[PDB]
């Protein structure tokens, strides 16, 4: 099974560089070219460039000539993207993607690395129960964090049916907040444990919140 | 650089109906035209390459055509799970370039939200802030009115809402409204009420608790 | 010898016409009786990508093997220190057009061993001179070559 595994989310000041990574597994790393693709609201999808692990040859979109450096470590089967002198126009999801030597288009994509270019301070969320009282809803309020993103699972990934994790909203404070809820049978409430597993990587905040009636 | 113009920008479509997306290039790109499907929360998935070849396992309902500037992507019989942003990409010229995308949203029958209300946690109240949350679960369409009442007084300026992406199976939405007060102000009032108006409800539905 | 232009096909007709490689006779799967009419190519002067790690890329028809072996020679002659490279021969991954000649072992996708795309026009020219029945500068990354059936 081919997989491209990207590094976690990054908060960086304007002016600073950031280096993100993409590790290839389930194939021989030097068999395929690797591409970098930027997804912003401003510019939707844009091709940054390609590196050929076999030769270490690179080709850059001239728009990114001055901004981007691609390198590979053949030994760890990892490609790197370094972005220098960043402004708020650099905030976006960055993907790596593989071609299959049939043209410069991509059948396998990394999950994407969200880079937030900002002068704001990281802050981890507080996590509060949404206490349940046929069907019963319950949830966790993930309040007052920065930057995006945050992940939420239930019972360590064991509970997925009926989960709804809301897109974050930006408060007047400039901190995000969101809820995650899940509906479950009422009869289950006395008996079944429900824990939301919240992960905010930019502040190294991880929280298991037990949610009880 | 080659500019790809994709139209329309949005489509609303019922299960069983046709989707037609156009991509035009500012100059000929021969058949070097790829179509991707990006489902909510995911990376792009490649459906069509060389303008008309289906990638392995892509179902029959998806097709592409064209050569030169003018390219067409069709879903013969759109299904619930096809909601996504579709993008074209040319790789005739360097650099490769993408269209700005087409969002496909599913029109289905009306469904009333189930409504739930959550008081603030004691944990949060020790911190000095009170969030009260109102949940509207699994409804269609997206339009709904959520009104906060505190001891029967209509609130404004002190709530935010969030809506989920359309579900890939039942094509419904969910919605969260959070009312935020200071502990001080929360503790001065007794009745907290979430009032919900929606096409699928004969009359507004209220849920409430007494602090 | 002039390099083929991007997307040029020689001869100037559909791949599956009588004048070219002629008609799709059907998909060969690993089960099939017809599977046995496929010679693995072990020419030491041909690089086979075999990313599938099944050896599928080496499997082709007698006629394909013959033209491929001739092209291997003209490639070494064209550039000192370079060999023919095959990315796809017979295919069971469904990575081609709906009725690919790859599915019955009658087509190869090829490059040079150095993957220098500037050489690929000339590579297609060589594949014509080698007697491939249809050559197509299909993508920036490969030349597609096919042959008539037996
Ligand atoms: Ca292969
Ligand atoms: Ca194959
Ligand atoms: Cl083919
Ligand atoms: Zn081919």
């Amino acid at each position: 099974q081919v997989q491209l595994q990207q590094s976690g989310p990054e908060l960086v000041r304007p002016g600073v560089s950031v280096k993100i990574s993409c590790k290839g597994s389930g194939y021989t790393f030097i068999d395929e070219a690797l591409h970098w693709v930027k997804q912003s609201h401003a510019e939707s999808l844009e091709w940054i460039g390609v590196i050929r692990p076999y030769s270490g040859e690179t080709n850059y979109n001239q728009k990114f000539k001055d901004k981007a450096t691609m390198t590979v470590d053949i030994s760890s089967s990892t490609a790197y993207l370094e972005l220098a002198r960043l402004t708020s126009e650099d905030s976006a999801i960055y993907y790596c993607a593989r071609d299959w030597e049939a043209g410069d288009f991509f059948d396998y994509w990394g999950q994407g690395t969200l880079v937030t270019v900002s002068s704001a301070s990281t802050k981890g969320p507080s996590v509060f129960p949404l206490a349940p009282s046929g069907t019963a809803a319950l949830g966790c309020l993930v309040k007052d964090y920065f930057p995006e993103p945050v992940t939420v699972s239930w019972n360590s990934g064991a509970l997925t049916s009926g989960v709804h994790t809301f897109p974050a909203v930006l408060q007047s404070s400039g901190l995000y907040s969101l809820s995650s809820v899940v509906t479950v049978p009422s009869s289950s409430l006395g008996t079944q444990t429900y824990i939301c597993n919240v992960n905010h990587k930019p502040s190294n905040t991880k929280v298991d919140k037990k949610v009880e009636p | 650089d080659i500019v790809m113009t994709q139209t329309p920008k949005f489509l609303l479509v019922s299960a069983g109906d046709k989707v037609t997306i156009t991509c035009k290039a500012s100059q000929s790109v021969s058949n070097d035209l790829t179509w991707y499907q990006q489902k909510p929360g995911q990376s792009p998935k490649l459906l069509i390459y060389y303008a008309s070849n289906r990638y392995t396992g892509v179902p029959d309902r998806f097709t592409g055509s064209g050569y030169g500037t003018d390219f067409t992507f069709t879903i013969s019989t759109v299904q619930a799970e096809d909601l996504a942003v579709y993008f074209c990409q040319q790789d005739y010229g360097s650099p490769p370039t993408f269209g700005g995308g087409t969002k496909v949203e599913i029109k289905r029958t009306v469904a009333a939200p189930s409504v739930f209300i959550f008081p603030p946690s004691d944990e949060q109240l020790k911190s000095g802030t009170a969030s009260v949350v109102c949940l509207l679960n699994n409804f269609y369409p997206r339009e709904a009115k959520v009104q906060w009442k505190v001891d029967n007084a209509l609130q404004s300026g002190n709530s935010q809402e969030s809506v989920t992406e359309q579900d890939s199976k039942d094509s419904t939405y969910s919605l969260s409204s959070t009312l935020t007060l200071s502990k001080a102000d929360y503790e001065k009032h007794k009745v907290y009420a979430c009032e919900v108006t929606h096409q699928g409800l004969s009359s507004p539905v209220t849920k409430s608790f007494n602090r | 010898l002039t390099p083929l232009a991007y997307k040029q096909f020689i001869p100037n007709v559909a791949e599956k016409t009588l004048g070219a490689s002629g008609r799709y006779e059907g998909k060969i799967s690993r089960n099939s009786e017809r599977f046995k009419e496929l010679t693995p190519n072990y020419n030491p002067d041909i690089i086979f990508k075999d990313e599938e790690n099944t050896g599928a890329d080496r499997l082709m028809t007698q006629r394909c093997k013959d033209k491929l072996n001739a092209l291997a020679i003209s490639v070494m002659n064209q550039w000192p220190g370079v060999k023919l490279r095959v990315t796809e021969g017979w295919d069971e991954d469904g990575h081609h057009s709906e009725e690919s000649l790859h599915y019955e072992g009658r087509a190869v996708d090829i490059t040079t061993s150095d993957r220098d795309r500037s050489k690929y026009g000339m590579l297609a020219r060589l594949a014509v001179e080698a007697g491939f029945d249809w050559v197509y500068y299909e993508s920036k990354a490969h030349i597609h070559c096919s042959v008539k059936a037996e």
